[PDB]
RNA sequence: UAGGGGCGAAAGACCAAUCGAACAGUCUAGUUGCUGGUUCCCUCCGAAAUGUCUAUCAGGACAGCGCGCACGCAGAGAGAAG
RNA sequence: AUACCACACACAAGGGAUCGUUUGGCUCCUGGGACGAGGAAGGGCGCAGCAGAGAGCGAUAUGUGUGGGAGCAGCAGCAAUGACCACACGUCCCCGAAUACAGCAUAGUGCUGGAGUACUCCUUGGAAUUAAGCAUAUGAGUAAAGGAAGGAAAAGAAACUAACGAGGAUUCCCGUAGUAGCGGCGAGUGAACAGGGAACAGUCCAACAGUGUAAUUCUCAAAUGAGAAGUUGUCAAAAGGAAGAAGAUGUGAAUCAGAAAGAAAAGCUGAACGAUACAGGGUGAUAGUCCCGUAGUGUCUUCUUACAUACGGUGAGUAGCUGUGCUCGGUAAUGCACAGUGAAGAGGUGGCAGUGUGCAUCUAAGACUAAAUACAACAGGAGACCGAUAGCAAAGAAGUAGGUUGACCGAAAACAGUGAAAUUGUGUGUGGACCCGAAUGGAUCGGGCCCGUCUUGAAACACGGACCAAGGAGUGCACAUACACUGCAAGUUGAGCAGAGGAAGUCUGUGAGGCGUAGUGAAGACGGAAAGCAGUGUGAGUGCGACCCGAUAGACUUGUGAACUAUA
């Protein structure tokens, strides 16, 4: 058997290269910025023509009580991920500020 | 079941199971020979095959090894002065889902391009080659070989200051 | 050696394709050599044998004769010849066939199209012989 | 020999090809397979085949071959890796053999019997046993960890 | 009104000489620890119907007794004398 | 034993074995992959000078044109004013999707339906069987039943692998590997990346179209007008070519004679001649030169293929979550669904559940794509295949004669050859069931129960066997194994695939992988004896129909039946 001979200090072991750097790609050009400043636009006129949804209601409500834990537990429920729910609590936040 | 073996294990069961036969393999390989032939003469002063690069085998199993890959990056090409229009008429491949992470490996690929370039004869049109009696080169273009070396010899006062 | 492919070397293959010929593969089948003083009259060397013509038998029971054809049997391969006969017990008397290749031919019956088909194969040697 | 009749050809005219009158010649009179090892064939199984009835080990749900592959070769042999017209140059000569492991496949240095010339060598590995490093030391080469 | 369905003044009766689950065709060469059969000559060697375990008792496997190839070799299915 | 019964031999009967022969079958390879509302596939009925079956053809039931050219098989008649054949065209009765119909689109014309389905894609979904019982599991996502398309079909340009010093669409071959794992951890099941090759190719839509004028598509007119679609958004450019391949068809060398003998010479004997042609077939026995070809050479006809504009980073009842059912090697969820619930613009993944945080790699919920790969009908070429109880069921008017109420089921028969045995008559001999040993001029003497088979034991009142011929049962592949034989040896090897070559053979490369060169532990980790690899064969184990024949049963169908009998 031709199997598990080195120890795992010698096969972490490995050759000196001469690496390259990156190509940051951070410009971002005016025809662009606009794009995604309609987009973002768009987004306001739904949120003022239909308002909220009903589990966003409730959620704001236990906002105002201060039922921070009840509110975490409620969000992870009705959208299965716990990032998910992280973030809809902070944006809900910002709109009630 | 009798006496000493080792365990059956043979997986005959399966009533639905298919037999492949290679009683056509002769014939097979004279049609593919035939194929590439009059694939020949329709590009007659051209080779049948473009050129490729080198690269690095995978694990560290075969690290210490060269091999031909898919196609040069827009990088390797740009460095050597061409422009990836003008790569394509000349018959090199191109592969834009590939990326350089090393000096070395780049280095490497830039020199097999100009190589390539300097080797290259151009013609006005096929008769002129046809009259000049042109012979079409055939097989894969500059491949590489992985030969073992040859062990070096070194003095005793080196062996200090460099360790082979 | 054959080099060709596609032509077949089967005795079985061969054998159908002699028994079930029709049209001018069975003409093919009747053809007999000329004698030497024709075949410098004519370019011709060899010719389907017709009613009429003149015939001497180089093979068989009847070697040595001479005479004129009477009948062309397509079906049963076989030439009757004036005087080729056997006697029955009643007297009767019945032409035997001969198979065309034991014959040779010593005068040809020029009527009707007879002129035409020699000029047309003639011309058909020429054509490429000149090349 | 390259070839003998069969016994079959000679059993041609002898009733029970073998088998008995008795006994017989039956379609399946022990069962199918390797079946029946805990009951009526557990002589054979613990006569021949003691450790089958078991789980054993750790347990990882996807390993990888390239990346646990190695070959070993022990001190003595290393001379032997070289073609035996440059061993007979290196034997007489002033310079010293730079051998990389490396090359002929091997990752991993043992320990295993006495070195074939004792004239120093460099050796270029990927790991050596305490012992290796100890025969090589003794003849004033080097040892030489790489990748 | 048609097959795990019909129809029955009820006998498990009848449903194309078939009914305590029809016919045709296919899966399918279904399975069998059980019965029957198993095809030329001469030469040389030659058994067992016992033990252990088995949903085992008309079956298996392991060991014991045959044969083939045989590295090698002071032994013996008998007596004496303590 | 005059005449009965038995045996031997000769002749005549009776049957169709054996040997000789074959315009048929089977297998492998290569091409081809061509149907229908312009009425198909399949069914029926008519048509000849004498004509039942089969073949061919439609009330034009042998018509027209082109290329050829000699007879029409029997009898009577026809034929250079064209017998007969080959290529195309014209004509083409009734039933059948069967339609004067149904559904559906356009400004309008229209399109679909039925047939076929070996191979490919999408659904639905068994049981016998193995586990020496059987219920999870296996057989198997197989059989059966439905939908759909093409000469191939499907797939296809990463919400991809990997942790290397990394690679880079899909498909196919060698390989990782009978491994990692799944499993009453039982029986049994079972993938992926690498490394070596064949063939290679990338692009479109939405997001996002000239506003100093819809610049766009269609119809009729006209030589420049009317009208329809469309602002719920139309419109984003090139001709062009010689190559390559497959068929059809023309031509095409060179011999005569003889004794004996035979129905017949091509045999045998002597003398010649051809060869870039001695492949094979036919001729009254075994032919290079008698006939058709073959090697070598000409012509012609079809088919295939090729240059232009404008762009990016947000595609929702989706991804995901909870419950549930099926599925996979996928294991505290591999894939697919249904109900509840339901995002973010930034998200997805890194084979073990959760929370956090850097790092690497990608961009789902819209579309298209060649080549390398698979396999019926029909056509062509080959063979260490079968030779009329064989080979396809079928070498002749074979899916026929004939049969089922029905679905469905289904034979025999070669040559006017040879002419065995069982069995029969006549003649001549020898015996009274016959075999073995030994003899007479002649009466007979001695020994023997009926074979095969299970069985402690068969001549048995145990079973099978009236007689003869022909057929009739340890085979093939995969995987480990011990022995015999062969080459090389710390190594070894016909992997696939390329190069050469009038070629399914052979020769030569490139080049993986596997096993061996030393073991110990679950592992971290450590290390210190023992010739192997690949073949040619034999004995033997396991899985597949598995030495040959044989159940009562189980399941599945968009298959059939109330002509007998039951009841309304």
């Amino acid at each position: 058997m031709k199997i598990n001979k080195l120890n795992n200090a010698s096969k972490a072991l490995s050759y000196p290269v001469k690496k390259l750097a990156k190509t940051e790609k951070a410009p971002l050009t005016e025809k662009q910025q606009r794009s995604k400043e309609l987009k973002k636009f768009a987004m306001s006129i739904a949120r003022e023509v239909g308002g909220l949804a009903p589990y966003e209601l409730r959620a704001t409500e236990l906002l105002r009580r201060d039922e921070d834990k009840r509110c975490k537990k409620f969000m992870k429920k009705r959208l299965g991920s716990l990032k998910m729910a992280k973030k809809k609590i902070e944006l809900l936040a910002e709109e009630m500020r | 079941m009798r006496g000493n073996q080792m365990l059956p294990n043979n997986h005959f069961n399966k009533g639905s199971m298919k037999f492949k036969n290679w009683f056509n393999q002769p014939m097979r390989a004279l049609k593919r020979k035939e194929v590439r032939e009059q694939k020949s003469k329709i590009c007659y002063p051209n080779p049948l095959k473009k050129l490729r690069p080198v690269v690095r085998c995978c694990s560290m199993r075969y690290n210490k090894k060269v091999r031909l890959g898919r196609g040069f990056t827009k990088m390797e090409i740009e460095k050597a002065g061409m422009d990836i229009k003008y790569a394509i008429s000349v018959g090199i491949a191109v592969d834009l889902r590939r990326k350089n992470k090393n000096e070395e490996g780049l280095e490497e690929n830039v020199k097999r391009l100009m190589d390539y370039k300097n080797k290259l004869k151009f013609f006005t049109t096929v008769r002129e080659a046809r009259d000049n009696k042109i012979e079409q080169y055939k097989g894969e273009i500059m491949k590489p070989v992985n030969i073992i070396p040859e062990v070096k010899g070194i003095k005793v006062e080196e062996i200090a200051t460099i360790y082979g | 050696m054959k080099f060709n492919k596609n032509v077949t070397a089967s005795r079985r293959k061969n054998r159908k394709a002699h028994f079930t010929s029709i049209g001018l593969e069975r003409t093919k089948l009747m053809n007999a050599p000329l004698s030497k003083d024709l075949k410098e009259e004519y370019g011709i060397k060899r010719i389907a044998v017709r009613p009429g013509d003149m015939v001497k038998v180089v093979s068989g029971e009847f070697k040595k004769k001479e005479g004129v054809v009477m009948k062309v049997n397509r079906h049963d391969i076989k030439i009757e010849v004036e005087g080729c006969f056997v006697q029955k017990e009643d007297g009767k008397k019945i032409n035997k066939g001969i198979h065309p290749s034991n014959l040779r031919i010593i005068k040809l019956s020029m009527e009707k199209d007879r002129a035409e088909i020699i000029n047309k194969k003639v011309e058909a040697m020429k054509s490429e012989v000149k090349a | 020999m390259f070839n003998k009749k069969s016994k079959s050809r000679k059993l041609r005219g002898h009733v029970s090809h073998g088998y008995g009158r008795v006994g017989k010649h039956r379609k399946h009179p022990a069962g199918r397979g390797k079946s029946g090892g805990l009951k009526h064939l557990r002589s054979l199984f613990q006569r021949y085949h003691p450790d089958h009835f078991r789980k054993l080990g750790i347990v990882m749900f996807h390993r990888n071959k390239n990346a646990d592959f190695t070959r070993t070769v022990n001190v003595s042999n290393l001379w032997g890796l070289m073609k035996l017209e440059e061993q007979m140059k290196f034997k007489s000569s002033a310079e010293v053999p730079v051998v990389d492991c490396r090359n002929y496949g091997y990752l991993k240095v043992l320990g295993g019997g006495d070195l074939s010339v004792k004239k120093p060598i460099v050796v270029i590995a990927r790991q050596f046993t305490k012992d290796a490093e100890e025969k090589i030391n003794a003849v004033g080469g080097k040892c030489v960890v790489a990748a």
